[PDB]
């Protein structure tokens, strides 16, 4: 299942992002 | 004091900018799976065909 | 006095980078989008197939 | 003197962040390559079926 | 019209990577 | 022969991701 596993791809590529804007709001801040 | 907490403020910022370019990596990374991943299906496809 | 200048060259350089790492992020979410665009096409031709 | 070292200190880091964030543009541009010998080679696929 | 779009999508990526290189252009002369 | 431009293509990859690892790693001593 390459189904299952780009859907993991998937959550990971959008915990990055979360992550990623995240730091990028706290850098505005500063 | 004020020069400290100047320095402070600057260090802190420098951290987060490393913060986002370590995050940013792992993206990319994710990018570079896929994209090795889609060239792979391509290629079995391509050879079927 | 040349303390500000250098706290003020700095800090100009600080947004510099930030700005960089935020239009990155745009080029990296243009790539993820491009990756997800291209596995639903190999798909449907998969499945055709 | 200690405030030369601090300063010293933050610029090689700037220096460093820069180093990275110019790393990673190669490394999308090499997505952005791939990505669209992708596109292209799903397309006569596309085509041929 | 997926053509137009992935056209879009080109100059999307070609103006960000425009600006990227503007913005390390100026962070040279720092 | 793109076999041996996409082996071209995985080599860069590879240096680009090992030069970023190696200044991520200076990076933290400082």
């Amino acid at each position: 299942w390459n189904e299952m596993t780009w859907m993991e791809w998937e959550r990971e590529i959008e915990n990055y992002t979360k992550l990623i804007y995240k730091i990028l709001e706290e850098s505005q801040e500063q | 004091a004020d020069i400290g907490s100047e320095f402070s403020g600057i260090v802190q910022q420098q951290n987060n900018l490393l913060r986002a370019i370590e995050a940013q990596q792992h993206l990319l990374q994710l990018t570079v799976w896929g994209i090795k991943q889609l060239q792979a299906r391509i290629l079995a496809v391509e050879r079927y065909l």
